[PDB]
């Protein structure tokens, strides 16, 4: 937890992949009856 | 989320994400097809717009 | 003289950010070409297509593919399922009765077996054997294939073409980028022989003392030539006819792919007109428009002049389908499928 | 957090529309130029191979055609975020810095 | 003085520059602009005083 200072920089593409967990591909949220992802 | 009476409620961002993904996917489609550059342009103005 | 309207207008466009004015002003350029330009676009398209059917007729193993994978689905004691719905399915210029299937593939195999002996008579393309190859094409051209399986059969020529080009890239890379041999002499000698490596030591024979420096990589270069000549065994077709078939086929594509854009760019106003009957506050304008262009491109791909009707009706149906279910697939945060 | 891969590149807005622009200010190309590139309204010279033409030079869709057939190969001029990315990607910071 | 500043000489160009004030950019045409102006304050539909 314990940290010292803050930094800003630009989000490189490889950074955004590095953080991300999986490529979204759809607008779909859920099913109409089975209210589930 | 839902409410008591079956109603749902959402944040406005999801609309925006949906528009984005619809537009990107349609663009990919139009790129598989060698379709005219004019509709490419229009789809991209729509993209940068959203 | 509409591009020069865009010119001075854009010079004096009042910082207009809206793409609606942009696109709508851009389609204003192209006009509505009709009544035979439709029929002429169709003529050019079907011409180029029938000439890619020349391009299949010129390739020998095109028939080998057909009879082979057809024998795969007939092999299984009897089938009438999918592959026969990609295969034979001829246009009549149905539930497949195997009787007529056994019929049509008789004379095709007669032209097959009878045409090969003369191809060896005194030369690959003797005049008589050449006219018999032309007979093979004429028998080929009354067949109109399903676009799926056909597109595979043409991909069997596109891919191979790109493998010829592939080894051009390889040998060009390792030879010219490293040893720095001129391509000028290479066109002349490589065009001259194409079959044996006499051009190698005939080029080194033009002394050029760097050419003597090919020992360190000698085992590798013509071993790169190996994969070039190997394609000649796998193809069994001479290099001139390779080039001719490739280029002529590509033109067979270019006709249609150039032809349709006039149609689409013409009927954009139909697309938008029908679109904005349904741009009540359902989703949004431009998405109805874009989907309308999709249905339009379908109708341009499907339309027949021989039905002799107006085009407007056809793509009216198609457009209307496309929009009418894109609004329903999309346009909600919760997807309600079509039935509900 | 997830991610998305894009068909074509697109530009961030705060680095464009904000006062002093940080994108056109860097290129020394004012706003309406870059707009008319990015609204797909005109082209712009990524790299004029011939020095006959210029970096950061605009070419209308009709005038470009002149330059199109006159020379062909020896210019690089395009349109949209692709071209501008090629431009920022091209510009070396150093020599411009010692020159300023 | 306002005339000496006014570049417009005929009725038509006046209609064109009104049309251009309100529909900027757009390639102007006669009846689009005539109909525009007349719609603004001379059509019963889009203008009523009470």
């Amino acid at each position: 937890e314990e940290f010292d200072a803050i930094k800003i920089a630009l989000a490189s593409p490889d950074m955004i992949r590095s953080w991300s967990f999986g490529e979204v591909k759809k607008p779909e949220t859920i099913n109409y009856r089975t209210f589930k992802p | 989320v839902p409410l008591d009476g079956g109603r749902f409620a959402t944040s406005d961002l999801n609309d925006l994400y949906r528009r984005v993904i619809n537009r990107n996917n349609r663009l990919k489609r139009l790129l598989d097809l060698a379709a005219p550059d004019i509709i490419v342009r229009n789809e991209k103005r729509m993209l940068q717009e959203a | 003289a509409a591009a020069q309207v865009l010119s001075s207008v854009e010079s004096e466009i009042g910082r207009t950010t809206d793409p609606v004015r942009m696109y709508m002003r851009e389609m204003g350029t192209v006009e509505l070409l009709t009544r035979e330009g439709e029929i002429d676009i169709a003529k050019r398209i079907e011409d180029g297509i029938n000439q890619v059917q020349c391009s299949v007729a010129e390739y020998p193993e095109a028939i080998t593919y057909l009879l082979e994978q057809y024998d795969r689905v007939e092999a299984e004691e009897a089938r009438l399922s999918d592959l026969i719905t990609g295969f034979v399915d001829p246009n009549a210029e149905n539930s497949i009765d195997p009787e007529l299937a056994r019929e049509k593939f008789a004379e095709l195999r007669a032209q097959y077996v009878v045409t090969r002996d003369t191809i060896k008579a005194k030369g690959r393309s003797h005049a008589t054997a050449q006219e018999e190859i032309l007979k093979l094409s004429e028998v080929f051209k009354q067949f109109r294939l399903v676009p799926k399986q056909f597109d595979y059969l043409v991909n069997s020529m596109r891919v191979m073409m790109d493998r010829v080009r592939t080894q051009e890239r390889l040998i060009m890379k390792l030879c010219v980028e490293q040893c720095k041999m001129p391509k000028k002499n290479f066109i002349t000698l490589f065009t001259g022989n194409e079959t044996s490596d006499t051009w190698f030591n005939a080029a080194i024979a033009m002394n050029k003392p760097w050419s003597e420096k090919l020992h360190d990589v000698s085992e590798e270069v013509h071993r790169a030539l190996q994969k070039l000549q190997q394609i000649e065994e796998e193809t069994g077709l001479t290099i001139e006819q390779v080039k001719d078939i490739n280029r002529r086929m590509s033109i067979g594509e270019a006709k249609a792919r150039r032809a349709k854009k006039e149609m689409v760019e013409a009927n954009l106003r139909l697309v938008i007109s029908i679109a904005k009957k349904y741009t009540n506050r359902g989703l949004q304008f431009l998405d109805l428009i874009q989907e309308g262009n999709i249905g339009l491109m379908k109708a341009v791909d499907k339309f027949e002049y021989r039905r002799g009707y107006k085009f407007s009706t056809y793509a009216t149906w198609w457009i209307r389908q496309a929009i009418t279910r894109s609004i329903a697939d999309q346009a909600r945060t919760i997807r309600i499928p079509v039935h509900m | 957090m997830g991610h998305i891969e894009l068909a074509s590149p697109t530009a961030h807005i705060w680095f464009l529309k904000s006062l002093p622009s940080r994108i056109g200010l860097l290129l020394d190309m004012p706003l309406r130029d870059i707009e008319r590139v990015l609204y797909f309204e005109s082209y712009v010279v990524i790299e004029g191979g011939m020095t006959n033409l210029e970096r950061q030079q605009i070419l209308t869709e009709e005038q470009y055609l002149d330059a199109l057939e006159e020379f062909g190969d020896e210019f690089d001029a395009k349109m949209g975020a692709e071209a501008i990315q090629a431009l920022l990607k091209s510009m070396d910071l150093e020599q411009e810095c010692e020159q300023l | 003085e306002t005339l000496r500043v006014d570049p417009t000489n005929d009725r038509l160009s006046a209609l064109v520059e009104i049309y251009r004030m309100m529909r900027p950019g757009e390639p102007p045409t006669r009846e689009a602009a005539e109909s525009l102006f007349e719609n603004l304050f001379f059509s019963e539909d889009r203008y009523d005083l009470s």
